[PDB]
Order: C-alpha cells, then sequence, then structure tokens
C-alpha cells in the first residue's frame, strides 16, 4: 500500500523555523527518491528540493540554497523538510511526493529522476 | 527554464494542444501533471511518450526538438484542469515547473 | 565544467543522430569519470586519462548516444561494421576518450525498447565525425523509391532492447570525449 502521509496544517510567523513530515509506507522505503514541491495560492507548482533516503545527497532549489534543509529517518519512514526564516511568499500548500523510478545496482548513473507519482495530501502553512 | 501557455480554451470535443518549450530539452524528459483545483497532483505522461495506468486513453505526449506537446483527444467535461510540465537542467539536478495551462 | 549535463542527461539520442555537446570557458575535473568503476570500456586515444588535469584544451565535444552491447567494440579508430560505416565513424587521428557504460536497467523494458535505430543500408561510408540524419527510402539502384515495392528498403532498423537477454544485446550507453 503506497501512500506518503504528511503532516497537519500550521501557522507561523515570518521567521520561525517550520517542520513538515512525510511518513512513507508499502514501497522499500530506500529504493525511491522523496521531492519536496510547494505551491502558492494563485500560482503554480514550485520545485524546492529532493532526498535520496540511503544516505546519499540532497538538492535544494537555486534560489533557495541556504533556506530549506530536508532530512531522512530510515527507522521511522520519513522525510522531514525544515525551512528557516520564512517570508511574506513562503505561504504555500507543501506537497510530499515520491519519485516513478525504482533506484538500485550501486546507481545505474543516466537515471530518470523526476516523475513525482504518489503525492502527499499537502501540508498547508501560513505566516 | 520551462514555459508555457497560460491557458487553452476548447469547447468539448475539440483536441487541446498543450504545447511546452524549454532550452535545456533536447536532453531530458517531460513529466505532464494534472491538478484539478483542491488536491494532489496526477501524473499525466512520463517519459515523453508513456502514460500510467488510471490515465485514459485520450492523452498522448510529443516532443519535436526542444518542445513538448501534451494532446487531448475528444476533450470532456472533466478535463478543467490545470496542466503542468517538469524537466531539469539537462543533467538531472534542479527539477524545473512549467507556468501552468488551465484548459477550458 | 558540466560534466553532469553530458554523463547524467536522461534522453540520449540514437546512434544515426548523434549529437555534440561543446564544454568551454570552464575548468574541468575530470576525475568524477576514472574514479568510477561501472564504466565498461573506457577507452582512451592519445591521452592517458590520469594526465587530463594537468592539459588545457582549445575545446571538448562530448558525442553522445546509444548503441547495442556488441556494437561498442565498432566505436573505436579504423573500425568497421554497420556502426563504424554507416552510423559513427571516429578518425584515425582521434585523440579523446571513448566511455561506455551499461545501462540495462533504463533503457531495457521487458516489453521491449524499440526507441533506439541504426542505420543498417547506406550508399557510400561515413566520413568521420559526420552524421546523416536523413530517413529517405534506400534503393541500391539508386533511384528513388517508395515503399512497399521490391528492392526498396527503410534504411533504419530498431535495436530492441529487452531486459531478458545477455550483456551483448543489452543497451549501452556511449559518450564519445573528444578533445583539441
Ligand atoms: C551523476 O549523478 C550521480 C548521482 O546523481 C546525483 O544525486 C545526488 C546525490 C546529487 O549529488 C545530484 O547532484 C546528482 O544528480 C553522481 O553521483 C554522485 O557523485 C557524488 C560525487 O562523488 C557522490 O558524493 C560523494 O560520495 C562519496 C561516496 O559515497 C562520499 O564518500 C562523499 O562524502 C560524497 O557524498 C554521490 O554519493 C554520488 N551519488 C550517487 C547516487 O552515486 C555523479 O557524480 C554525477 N556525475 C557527474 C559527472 O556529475
Ligand atoms: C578521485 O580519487 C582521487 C584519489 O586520489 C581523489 O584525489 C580525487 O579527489 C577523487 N575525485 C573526486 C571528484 O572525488
Amino acid at each position: 500500500q503506497v501512500q506518503l502521509v504528511q503532516s497537519g496544517a500550521e501557522v507561523k510567523k515570518p521567521g520561525a523555523s517550520v517542520i513538515v513530515s512525510c511518513k512513507a509506507s508499502g514501497y522499500r522505503f530506500i529504493s525511491h527518491y522523496i521531492h519536496w514541491v510547494r505551491q502558492a495560492p494563485g500560482q503554480g507548482l514550485e520545485w524546492m528540493g529532493k532526498i535520496d533516503p540511503s544516505g546519499r545527497g540532497t538538492t535544494y532549489a537555486q534560489k533557495l540554497q541556504g533556506r530549506v534543509s530536508v532530512t531522512r529517518d530510515t527507522s521511522t519512514s520519513s522525510v522531514y523538510m525544515a525551512l528557516s526564516g520564512l517570508r511574506s511568499d513562503d505561504t504555500a500548500v507543501y506537497y510530499c511526493a515520491r519519485d516513478r523510478f525504482p533506484l538500485s545496482d550501486p546507481y545505474v548513473w543516466g537515471s530518470p529522476l523526476g516523475g513525482l507519482d504518489v503525492w502527499g495530501q499537502g501540508t498547508t502553512v501560513i505566516v | 527554464d520551462l514555459t508555457q501557455p497560460p491557458s487553452v480554451s476548447v469547447s468539448p470535443g475539440q483536441t487541446a494542444r498543450i504545447t511546452c518549450s524549454g532550452d535545456a530539452l533536447p536532453s531530458q524528459y517531460v513529466y505532464w501533471y494534472q491538478q484539478r483545483p483542491g488536491q494532489a497532483p496526477v501524473l499525466v505522461m512520463y517519459k515523453d511518450s508513456e502514460r500510467p495506468p488510471g490515465i485514459p486513453e485520450r492523452f498522448s505526449g510529443s516532443t519535436s526538438g526542444t518542445t513538448a506537446t501534451l494532446t487531448i483527444t475528444g476533450v470532456q467535461a472533466e478535463d478543467e484542469a490545470d496542466y503542468y510540465c517538469q524537466s531539469a537542467d539537462a543533467s538531472t539536478t534542479y527539477h524545473v515547473f512549467g507556468g501552468g495551462t488551465k484548459v477550458t | 565544467c558540466p560534466f553532469g549535463e553530458v554523463f547524467n542527461a536522461t534522453k540520449f539520442p540514437s546512434v544515426y543522430a548523434w549529437e555534440r555537446k561543446k564544454i568551454s570557458n570552464c575548468v574541468a575535473d575530470y576525475s568524477v569519470l576514472y574514479n568510477s568503476t561501472f564504466f565498461s570500456t573506457f577507452k582512451c586515444y592519445g591521452v592517458s586519462a590520469t594526465k587530463l588535469n594537468d592539459l588545457c584544451f582549445s575545446n571538448v565535444y562530448a558525442d553522445s548516444f546509444v548503441v547495442k552491447g556488441d556494437d561498442v567494440r565498432q566505436i573505436a579508430p579504423g573500425q568497421t561494421g554497420v556502426i563504424a560505416d554507416y552510423n559513427y565513424k571516429l578518425p584515425d587521428d582521434f585523440m579523446g576518450c571513448v566511455l561506455a557504460w551499461n545501462t540495462r536497467n533504463i533503457d531495457a523494458t521487458s516489453t521491449g525498447n524499440y526507441n533506439y535505430k541504426y542505420r543498417y543500408l547506406r550508399h557510400g561510408k561515413l566520413r568521420p565525425f559526420e552524421r546523416d540524419i536523413s530517413n529517405v527510402p534506400f534503393s541500391p539502384d539508386g533511384k528513388p523509391c517508395t515503399p512497399p515495392a521490391l528492392n526498396c528498403y527503410w534504411p533504419l532498423n530498431d535495436y530492441g532492447f529487452y531486459t531478458t537477454t545477455g550483456i551483448g544485446y543489452q543497451p549501452y550507453r556511449v559518450v564519445v570525449l573528444s578533445f583539441e
């Protein structure tokens, strides 16, 4: 049973750090990438960053580096995202989404990452 | 940087062509998502021509050079949703999303 | 230098319609390539592949395509076949590195991956580093033709990659670095 269960809705101050979780289940957790995508109200989708759950590295957006920090918890099958120093533009619905690409043997370099498949329910935070 | 038209206005019955252009896409896949307003996106096409199960046989992706194209043949009244395209920076870092296309 | 824009690119082309990605105006490490043991060929002509960090080249051109497992050996100076003759010819004075790696887990659907095409008929041999993206009906007597007809074939054939095959038929992504 593949599903990504996120956290609940929250309200924050312009500068208070927020923690949004993404509990995984069903699928083999260290196989697929977990992406992080937000969406401002009235705006299109914005991609923040990804995580390789077997500790192999992070990647963040080119205008969000130094602000967003994601982390993984293999024991609880969860992925957390930390955003430090929110502004008025960081009010969005925060989507935790999977990857449609079973990662395996070493890491067959050349791989198709992206293709966000099993999107979470969306955590809404307001500054 | 991936750009696309903001709206396509089609009556039920015609063919809607949602184009998506980006200079960093002779070598990168396009992933197409639909989002009916209120909930999470649903992946519509992946790897420029392939359609997952549960997506009906009206969508048909394409890629002609540095230009993607999603085609809805026989548009019904439940296709009124935002359509986004996805790519990367010709590496597999910095995934980008399109500007959206409210198909009506 | 961006080597992820070449090697980590998701969509390589076919071998007949190969493409160059010019690498210019940047410092090149070259050591993300030979620190990896999963490369199945990594054959360098002229250079010795560990003395590349102290050489400054004018421009580096990276020819990227996809061949079959047994077709990798035709990517060499002087070799011949249906890939070296009709599809992609390397010069006899080639100075560069030929890198190839087995992408079975990407490019081999179990149904069959009939998206990579090679040219198996032509009128003559290609000159080195040349391209033929033309798909015209090939008639061996030279006259223009229209299939279906006798003595009339399309010049491009499909690899047809399968997951459950040996390593001579598995897809191998090939990047050919050319230095100047
Ligand atoms: C092509 O892409 C692969 C993997 O894709 C990468 O995924 C993330 C990890 C990000 O780094 C993205 O930028 C990128 O798309 C690259 O392989 C990665 O190489 C780096 C550099 O060596 C590795 O980091 C090191 O790994 C060693 C060994 O574990 C550690 O000891 C170090 O502390 C450091 O973390 C990284 O692990 C590796 N990742 C994988 C999955 O193999 C590859 O370098 C890249 N090629 C080019 C030319 O850019
Ligand atoms: C490759 O390995 C050598 C080992 O001596 C090391 O010095 C070098 O930094 C490595 N290169 C990369 C890109 O990790």
